[PDB]
RNA sequence: GAGAGG
DNA sequence: CGATCCTCTCGAT
């Protein structure tokens, strides 16, 4: 079909390692800036500390829960608490989550985020249950306990993105390399006796015909091939990854077309 | 992990600083400078420890 | 500040998608200057992040002790045998754009230091308030909403600029400038100054 | 010869070559009146001080001597045809540039200069790096230099560490 | 506070000076910057 | 030592010379030994240039001077800064110390004066011979919060 | 305008000198014994290696804001494979009735000399080298 | 002082390895470099999280308080 | 007394720079306080941008009285001074 | 403390338009557009499809300052070719790659297995 | 057992030290080109032996990886600086009044240590970070 | 002192510093809350009561804004606690304090103040963050760097105030200094390292970032430069895009080593019409220099000029160097195997030559020449063999050194780094010194306890054969240590000695000024000179030039 | 007063 | 009777 071309080598639940051909380098990194700081999740945006007699922080224990990664499956049908006519938070732009934790083993008490309790209404959207990829199925162990010690908290998490707070990063690192070879010459090579016996060659090299040093310059050649691997962080499968930042950009034009009708 | 090593005088840590002196009792002899009368001298300064 | 006698503040920060960036997606959580090396001569600091990028990939301590027989060769064996370029260099992109740099970038793990001096603690402004007794000059010290000393050195430059105004301005209007009441006889500030 | 004077000749006589496109190629329009009677009434036209007087005359003549040693070697007859070919339109150009360029580097009645001589040699001594002397081979090189001599200069040391007499 | 612990001052001929005889005995490295330079020593 | 020196067709060459470089100073002396060029005898010691060949030539060692402090630090100063600076210390016919010994000790605004060293005796002083103070000068006219008659109060504005 | 100047050069050497794209190209005519030439190529571009000969000529047309090719129906002086674009810095006169003009085209110098240049290299901010085969 | 959740410079979660990290060293008897790959702490980023991370936590919860 | 005629002036023809501060300076202060403008404003607003205007076409009342260190003076006009700068 | 709202880097303020044209002083046919609460993901992506337009005679973007989300687009079109609509043609071309993308990623990801 | 023995410098004046056992001692009768050049024996005299040469270090400096590869007075800078790092003072911070204390939330061991660190309790009660460093010319700032 | 000649002032600011590439050189990066706490008495005019009325509405704590109201009587309103703070209708000759805005005059100063450069006015940019703001390009006069420096910030009151500082303290009035008749700023580090970069015969660019370029040029005529080449694919030279932020008329000659009008290495200059003709853009062109770029442009063009090329060249290299990378690494100190080889046999010939002239000075055979001891023309032979070995040994790193060589490459655009730099950091460190004389015998008869005593050998008095790169060894690390104090000690005194010389040196000829009648002379109205520097001519208006009359033979000055 | 910062 | 500038913080009388 017509335009982009892509081929998945490698696909898990975790990462999709893909070939984009047939593409702009302008659309490959646009797509690749959109998956890291623009596509919309969900995360505790908000803590109400109720007890906290342990070892650490009202606000280190706060930063630490809203990095933990929340289910952002059906994220398009909440709200902005900003656009939320509601006052406040509310269940169509908010989930409530709860930690209530004591420590009643004289043996050290762990906290995790399979703690945390929905509380709100989801209205049967697939939301803010934490993700767990922990064998154990515990996840994320967000504080320690000894005897006395107690944690009661109330958490706000509310839809946003990255380039707001990282916390919000579908996110994890995006592999992203083109011309494997050196055929465009778009980097020159550091070296001391050869820089081919001293640069490591790129797992890329197989999907790619060597130069070959018989041959002049190929100066009117331009970048079309972008190895790509997608890592996934959890609160969105990595297929979604993908397919909402090429959503969130098509979006992002489709404004300023009507911008344009606007004035 | 404290080291000890120091006192509590109203409730603030205080450090006594090493104090660096010249040792007592040793004989050292020195050049005078060219305008002076006398050419050397061998001093002492006696210490009662 | 690095353990190398390379202190810095941040000039600005940039979210992970302006920064460079390698073909694994590696991203720097800091970018220090060519320029800060040459002079300085501070060669342990570009030793420590060739180890210490063996020693995040090896899962061992890098061994940065002194008196050894610790190489750049050897550590540049083991850096290679990680399937890394044996110098620290390391292709990047431009978060920009996504095209290639041209030059390939010496990266990898460095032990830094958070200073304490933090600007928040150190900007102080002023537009006119508490006076010390004596001297009706302004008070000393951000912690008391203190004035800015103008020293000699300061009188010095706006004299060689010959701004005679500028400089009454800050010794007068700006600091004390008081009307005192004087004899045309004795020339003292004798005159009993009976206003009203 | 490179000493700091006034007005750049050279580059008003570069500026006058490409404001008026000059060929290499054409004969100028000049005389050598033009040129020598030119050049000459341009030198009293230098003026450093006013005084109708003779004190004030001669101090003007005094002030101006350097500046019309150069004017002269690089206006010289061949200079300005063989050299440079100017035309009648870009020697007169140049002829009011010159005048124009040395009244505007004129010292302004006002300038405070003791503070800006004082901060000029100031400043320089606190970049004086190494109070010994880079003359670390031969110890016959051994006189004062830096910080401690400019001391001994400033204080006007009775007592110097390295009196030297030079005999020619 | 380690460092602290085992410092040394020295009131008031070239005492600033990293002598030889520092050697195993005081830090050639260790002291403070113009101030009280070499006259502030660590162990 | 080095000298460039005009050939007989015109340039400058490079014609080398023995010259004779003393520890210790007695120009008066030096200067009538038979064999030396007395025209080109220098010294380090100003004081004595100045003793011996008068303020002109005291003041033109003491550029020198002022200036190799300069040049040997690879520095470069405008000639005018030293020049002032070296007049200064000479236009009282011998040479004045950048001091309170100095300048400081000369016929200026009592005011001026102890604004620099020795404050309060210069004030003792002033009182006792009942002098009388300009007001001319940059530092009292800074004591007295009043425009200086520097650069842009070097002159006045009328209607 | 038209061609300013038209020849065929043997070229002697080809030195790279601390460049990768850019070689310094030492050339004399095949016609006129005294005409030399010295010229900096882009050998990325279009290499040149010794003994090659090449044609090269000096025009002047095919000025304001420079369009993309836009070669739709776009034809231009080129039936050639290197065209330059500079500007004539020097004019020196190697004696009698031997002449030399300089011209940087965007700083890759070149050094045209002989002698009946005369009436045809002018002092332009004009001046397209066009080289071929 | 426990775990940080997330790599700093990528945001691969690393909050839920360190058990599963002390279990690969203790139980397993590995070494640190394969305990970290088989957790799946592939770049050095995320390795130096984890193999540079001091658990002050364990000390804190010490005093009795 | 003690003043020099007009004639017999010795003084640069030209204003220097401390001169054209000062005088731009007064200027500027008159008409922030709301003194009549000599110049056809064309959008101008700032006091310093229109003494600028006023120095321009020499529109400007002021007179420079410059003192020669004896105590005599050289009463020059603004409206005289060349301006090159 | 004197750090910005981070929303302020996508969320307009009372008073910001998305979009503000401004004809060009310096050449025929060409405009100016800045664009509020937008960066490089933007700018790049747009320059250059502007590049791919035969009648597109300037295309260039700039971010004056990275403190500021705001950037700068410069077109010069054909005469008789407004840059207005340039800049629509290139959106819709961009919007037309990115649909066949997500499609084309969609039916290869149905393929997979894991 | 005298195997080891106590010397101040008023002593030290009598006494031959080797700077290393091995390295100073073993017998004479090829080389690494990376290695640093060491003198040799030329003196076989010695009375006493070195424990570690970079016992000759103090506390800060014994932080600093590789000073042996540092112009001086950048090893005296970071003496200075070390002491104005934030890390982890005492692990009962929390129970302390201290006027003014700054703990870092997350603090590293360094990934490059000194063996003199073990003694310093620094992998302990770090005082920094492994930050990802890039040196590079990036946008200017 | 601390009273009269000095004092605490109001209208004062102050934080750390910070570079900024998108900021002009007249500018000054004014953090918001700063902006918020100093003010400026304004008048209420007809010709700003909008904007004073508007400024009064937004109060002290929205940005452009204002605290206190001052009308007749003299009674100040405070915006922030008056009930009429919402309602005040101004009246003309009442004054607003309003808010510090973009463009007001500012004075801006670092400590210590040894220059008027030190102390110079800004253009107020008001920003985001907690720093002082500025141009990289004006970094030099106030000797600043962005290690934790601090600046300070003075707000003039009055409108002849303002006068004063725009007209006499400006930045681009102060471009070209008196104090060496020459600029005191140009073209720094990442700018003048990618200036370099960008001015290669090999540098090329195409159409996409050429455009951008372009634009990125503020000054831009809106016409695209002809490329440098048309042939398969239109590729502009970096000269090329760089010739556009140079102004037209601008003419500049040079001549280095082997310059020849045909420039083989690509070395001297030459600008016609504001167009790099041949020559490699480096810190001979573009930095401090006598007459370079920046001394003609100012005397060419103008101050306000000069001040916009600074920002000009910096827009377009800033954003090329942005694009193409810069780094350095420890591979950039590694020479060759065979380089190493040849250095290692380059300190064993040293280190026989000093045995040599010891087994001579011991056998007596050694004679001294007049005027200096045995031993004393010993340490010197020996002092010259050492230094020749570690100068030898470093020319040896610094040629096998490759143009891409990072370390070579910020030596020749002259960014940072010299000679020694590299030899020390490849080759050898070399001969330690402590006060001008090697390594003394600190224990009886030795260095350190590990040598044997009447030891005169490199080792053992001090010399570093190892390179950084290589290590040093404990003794060499010790001795190296000496050597370093010596240099902070006195780093330590020539800085409380120098401020004092300077003090006395303001003292001395603070009343000193030119008179009326060119004349110089103190408050007494004494002569120092008749005639200013005896030429009665600016410092900042001369530059050295050559008198061709002197020069040259008889017969080439005839001709 | 000491400790520090450039 | 001199002995860099300015800036900060702390504790104690
Ligand atoms: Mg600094
Ligand atoms: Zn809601
Ligand atoms: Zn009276
Ligand atoms: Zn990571």
């Amino acid at each position: 079909e017509e335009g982009p071309q892509v081929k998945i080598r490698e696909a898990s639940k975790d990462n999709v390692d893909f070939i984009l051909s047939n593409v702009d380098l302008a659309m490959a990194n646009s797509l690749r800036r959109v998956m890291i700081a623009e596509i919309p999740t969900l995360a505790i945006d908000s803590v109400e500390v109720e007890t906290n007699t342990t070892v650490l922080a009202d606000e280190f224990i706060a930063h630490r829960l809203g990095l933990i990664p929340l289910q952002s499956m059906d994220i398009e049908q909440l709200e902005y608490s900003r656009d939320c006519f509601c006052e406040d938070h509310c269940d169509k732009c908010s989930v409530v989550l709860t930690l209530q934790a004591f420590g009643e083993s004289e043996s050290t008490t762990n906290v995790y985020s399979k703690d945390l309790v929905i509380v709100s209404n989801l209205m049967g959207r697939n939301i803010g249950h934490p993700i767990i990829q922990d064998k154990e199925g515990n996840g994320v162990l967000i504080c320690k306990l000894r005897k006395g010690q107690e944690l009661k908290l109330t958490c706000v998490a509310k839809k946003g993105i990255a380039k707001e707070h990282a916390k919000w990063g579908p996110a994890a690192a995006i592999e992203f390399e083109y011309d494997p070879w050196n055929k465009l010459k778009h980097t020159d090579y550091w070296y001391e006796q050869d820089s081919a016996k001293e640069w490591p060659q790129s797992k890329n090299c197989e999907y790619e015909d060597p130069p070959n040093e018989g041959d002049p310059f190929d100066y009117k050649a331009q970048a079309d091939t972008f190895y790509m691997n997608v890592e996934s962080v959890g609160s969105i499968p990595v297929d979604q990854v993908v397919v909402r930042g090429i959503d969130t950009l098509q979006k992002k034009v489709a404004s300023i077309l009507l911008a344009l009708t606007q004035m | 992990f404290d080291m000890g090593g120091y006192f509590i005088i109203n409730g603030s840590e205080k450090v006594l600083i090493a104090q660096e002196r010249s040792a007592g009792n040793i004989v050292q002899v020195f050049k005078k400078a060219a305008p002076s009368p006398i050419s050397h001298v061998a001093e002492i300064r006696s210490a009662l420890e | 500040a690095s353990r190398h006698g390379q202190k810095g503040t941040i000039g600005i920060t940039y979210r992970r998608e302006d920064m460079p960036f390698t073909a694994e997606g590696i991203v720097p959580d800091l970018i220090i200057n060519p320029h800060a090396i040459p002079s300085r001569m501070t060669v342990a600091h570009l030793i420590e992040c060739l180890l210490s990028k063996v020693a995040a990939l090896s899962g061992n301590e890098g061994d940065a002790s002194p008196f050894t027989d610790i190489t750049v060769e050897g550590i540049s064996k083991l850096l290679r045998e990680h399937g890394y370029q044996s110098r620290g260099f390391e292709v990047m992109y431009n978060g920009h754009t996504g095209k290639k740099l041209m030059a390939q970038i010496f990266f990898g793990p460095t032990y830094y230091q958070r200073l304490r001096h933090m600007v928040d603690d150190k900007i102080h402004a002023r537009a006119r308030g508490p006076m010390q007794v004596l001297t009706r000059q302004p008070v000393e010290g951000r912690s008391r909403d203190g004035g800015l000393r103008f020293g000699e050195m300061e009188r010095d430059c706006m004299i060689a600029h010959g701004a005679a105004s500028f400089l009454k301005e800050r010794l007068m209007e700006a600091s004390d400038a008081f009307r005192v009441h004087i004899c045309g006889i004795c020339g003292l500030m004798t005159v009993i100054a009976k206003l009203n | 010869a490179n000493w700091p004077l006034p007005v750049n000749i050279r580059r008003i006589i570069q500026n006058a070559q490409q404001t008026f496109h000059i060929d290499h190629t054409k004969p100028s329009d000049l005389t050598i009146k033009d040129i020598v009677l030119g050049v000459k009434d341009l030198q009293e036209n230098l003026l450093v001080l006013r005084g109708k007087n003779e004190i004030i005359q001669n101090a003007q003549r005094d002030a101006v001597t350097l500046f019309c040693c150069l004017l002269r070697s690089r206006l010289a007859t061949r200079r300005v045809l063989q050299e440079y070919r100017l035309t009648k339109q870009a020697f007169d150009w140049v002829l009011s540039n010159i005048e124009a360029q040395f009244l505007r580097s004129v010292v302004h009645p006002g300038e405070m200069v003791g503070v800006l001589a004082a901060q000029s040699i100031g400043e320089p001594a606190t970049q004086m790096t190494l109070n010994t002397f880079h003359f670390a081979g031969v110890a016959s090189k051994k006189v004062t230099s830096g910080v401690p001599r400019l001391k001994e200069i400033l204080n006007v040391a009775k007592n110097m560490k390295t009196p030297s007499l030079t005999v020619y | 506070t380690l460092s602290h612990l085992r410092r040394t001052n020295t009131p008031i001929a070239k005492p600033r000076q990293l002598h030889n005889t520092h050697w195993g005995l005081v830090c050639p490295a260790e002291t403070p910057e113009g101030q009280a330079c070499g006259l502030v020593k660590n162990l | 030592y080095d000298r460039k020196v005009p050939s007989p067709t015109g340039e400058y060459v490079k014609e080398p010379e023995w010259v004779l470089e003393t520890d210790g100073v007695n120009l008066s002396e030096v200067m009538t030994v038979p064999g030396i060029d007395p025209t080109r005898i220098y010294t380090n010691s100003f004081i004595d240039i100045m003793e011996v060949l008068g303020i002109e030539a005291g003041r033109a060692a003491l550029y020198k001077e002022v200036y190799n402090v300069i040049a040997s630090d690879g520095s470069y100063v405008n000639y005018r800064h030293m020049a002032l600076l070296v007049d200064v210390m000479t236009t009282q016919g011998g040479l004045t110390s950048v001091t309170r010994h100095g300048f400081n000790r000369s016929n200026t605004g009592a005011l001026m004066r102890c604004s620099f060293e020795e404050t309060v005796e210069i004030l003792f002083e002033a009182g006792a011979s009942a002098e009388l103070d300009d007001c001319r000068g940059v530092s009292e006219n800074v004591i007295l919060g009043q425009m200086a008659p520097i650069g842009t109060g070097a002159f006045d504005v009328m209607i | 305008s038209n061609t300013l100047f038209d020849d065929i050069f043997q070229v002697s050497e080809v030195d790279p000198g601390r460049y990768n794209k850019v070689c310094r190209i030492e050339a004399a005519s095949t016609t006129q014994d005294q005409c030399k030439l010295t010229l900096d190529i882009n050998v990325e571009l279009f290499p040149v290696a010794a003994q090659d000969s090449l044609t090269v000529t000096i025009a002047s047309s095919l000025t304001r804001s420079w369009r993309p090719p836009q070669a739709g129906d776009r034809s231009l002086a080129d039936d050639y494979d290197y065209v330059m674009y500079g500007t004539a810095y020097k004019f020196e006169e190697v004696s009698k009735d031997l002449i030399a003009v300089y011209y940087s085209f965007g700083g890759l110098l070149m050094r045209l000399e002989g002698n009946y240049r005369n009436l045809n290299n002018l002092k332009q901010e004009n001046a397209y080298l066009l080289i071929r085969r | 002082m426990i775990v940080p959740v997330r790599c700093f410079s990528c945001g691969k979660v690393v909050g839920d390895k360190w058990e599963s990290y002390l279990n690969l060293l203790q139980e397993d008897e590995l070494d640190e470099g394969t305990a970290l790959s088989r957790l799946g702490l592939k770049r050095y980023c995320c390795r130096r999280m984890i193999l540079t991370h001091v658990d002050l936590i364990e000390k804190f919860l010490r005093y009795n308080p | 007394e003690k003043a020099i005629p007009k004639d017999q002036r010795a003084t640069t023809p030209y204003m220097t720079k401390y001169e054209r501060a000062r005088i731009l300076g007064t200027r500027a202060l008159q008409i922030s306080m709301n003194a009549p403008v000599f110049v056809d404003l064309e959008g101008e607003t700032d006091p310093l941008r229109i003494a600028m205007k006023e120095l321009a076409e020499k529109k400007i009342p002021l007179v420079i009285r410059r003192y020669l260190p004896d105590g005599s003076f050289e009463d020059w006009s603004v409206e005289e001074l060349i301006v090159d700068l | 403390m004197n750090a910005p709202d981070r929303f302020e880097l996508f969320l307009l303020g009372e008073g910001e338009s998305k979009l503000k044209i401004d004809p060009d002083t310096k050449a025929p046919n060409a405009v100016v557009i800045t664009f509020e609460k937008e960066d490089h993901t933007l700018g790049n992506l747009i320059r250059a499809e502007l590049l791919n337009d035969r009648k597109v005679l300037f295309a260039a973007y700039k971010v004056e300052h990275p403190f500021f989300a705001r950037f700068k687009l410069r077109i010069q079109t054909t005469e008789g070719y407004d840059p207005k609509d340039a800049l629509k043609n290139a959106c819709n071309s961009i919007i037309n790659k990115l649909g066949a993308l997500k499609t084309n990623f969609e039916t290869e990801w149905n393929l997979q297995t894991l | 057992e005298g195997l080891v023995e106590y010397i101040d410098a008023e002593e030290e004046e009598s006494i031959l030290i080797a700077m290393q056992p091995e390295d100073l001692e073993p017998a004479e009768a090829d080389v690494d080109p990376a290695k640093r050049i060491r003198v040799s024996h030329h003196a076989t005299t010695f009375t006493h032996c070195e424990i570690h040469p970079s016992m000759i270090l103090g506390v800060a400096a014994s932080i600093i990886p590789f000073p042996d590869h540092n112009q001086s007075p950048r090893n005296t800078y970071q003496s200075a600086m070390g002491k104005q790092a934030m890390g982890v003072f005492l692990t009962n911070y929390n129970v302390r009044m201290d006027t003014m204390a700054n703990i870092l939330y997350y603090p590293q061991k360094p990934l490059g240590t000194t063996r003199a660190m073990e003694y310093l309790k620094f992998r302990e009660l770090p005082a920094g970070q492994n930050a990802i460093v890039a040196i590079a010319c990036y946008s200017g700032y | 002192r601390g009273n009269l000649m000095g004092k605490r002032v109001d209208f004062s600011a102050r934080t750390v510093i910070s570079g900024d590439p998108n900021l002009e050189l007249d500018q000054v990066g004014v953090p918001k809350s700063i902006a918020k706490t100093l003010t400026y008495p304004e008048v209420v005019t007809p010709y700003n009561i909008d904007r004073l009325t508007q400024l009064v509405r937004n109060g002290p704590n929205e940005h452009p804004g204002a605290k206190y109201v001052i009308r007749d009587s003299g009674d100040r309103i405070d915006l922030r606690y008056s009930k009429r703070a919402g309602d005040i209708q101004l009246q003309y000759g009442w004054k607003v304090e309003r808010h510090i805005m973009d463009n007001d005059p500012v004075l801006f100063n670092r400590q210590p103040s040894l220059h008027k450069m030190s102390m110079m006015a800004h253009r107020v940019k008001v920003i985001p963050y907690s720093t002082f703001r500025l141009n990289l390009s004006v970094t030099s006069p106030y000797n600043a760097d962005f290690d934790g420096d601090e600046m300070n910030l003075h707000v003039p009151q009055s409108e002849e105030t303002r006068a004063e500082l725009s007209q006499l303290c400006a930045v681009p009035l102060q471009i070209v200094s008196p104090q060496s008749n020459k600029p005191c700023m140009g073209i720094v580090q990442d700018t003048l390292c990618g200036i370099r970069k960008l001015t290669l015969r090999d540098t090329f660019i195409e159409l996409d970032q050429v455009l951008n370029m372009l634009y990125w040029v503020p000054d831009w005529d809106g016409v695209i430069p002809t490329p440098a080449i048309i042939k398969p694919k239109p590729l502009w030279s970096g000269k090329q895009i760089l010739s556009v932020a140079i102004p037209n008329g601008i003419h500049l000659q040079r001549f280095d080593e082997g310059t020849t009008l045909l420039s083989p290495k690509d070395n001297g200059m030459l600008i016609i019409d504001g167009q790099i003709i041949f020559g490699v853009v480096e810190k001979k062109t573009v930095g401090s220099s006598n007459g370079g770029l920046i001394h003609v442009v100012t005397r060419e063009k103008g101050p306000q000029v000069c001040a916009k090329l600074f920002g000009n060249i910096q827009k377009v290299v800033n954003f090329w160097l942005l694009h193409n990378g810069f780094s350095t690494g420890i591979g950039d100190t590694i020479a060759d195997g065979p380089t190493m080889r040849e250095i290692t046999e380059t300190i064993a010939e040293a280190k026989k030559k000093v045995l040599d002239v010891t087994k001579e000075a011991q056998a007596n055979l050694l004679t001294a020449k007049h005027g200096m001891t045995l031993r004393e023309s010993f340490e010197d032979n020996v002092v010259r063999f050492l230094n020749e070995a570690r100068d030898k040994a470093g020319r040896l790193a610094e040629v096998n050194l490759k143009d891409l060589n990072n370390v070579k490459q910020m030596v020749m655009a002259g960014s940072k780094g010299s000679f020694i730099n590299i030899a020390q950091m490849s080759a050898c460190v070399g001969q330690q010194s402590v006060e001008g004389k090697r390594i003394a015998f600190g224990f009886v008869d030795r260095t350190l306890p590990h040598f044997s005593k009447d030891d005169y050998s490199p080792e053992s008095k001090g010399f570093v054969e190892n390179s950084y790169l290589r290590g040093l060894t404990p003794q060499e690390f010790f001795f190296h240590a000496m050597g370093g104090r010596e240099g902070l000690i006195d780093t330590a005194v020539k800085t409380a000695e120098t401020g004092y010389i300077q003090r006395r040196l303001v003292k001395a000829l603070e009343d000193i000024m030119v008179h009326y009648d060119n004349t110089t002379r103190n408050s007494l109205g004494n002569v120092i000179q008749f005639i200013y520097g005896e030429d009665g001519m600016d410092a900042a208006h001369i530059e050295k030039q050559s008198l061709d009359t002197i020069g040259g033979s008889d017969a080439a000055f005839e001709k």
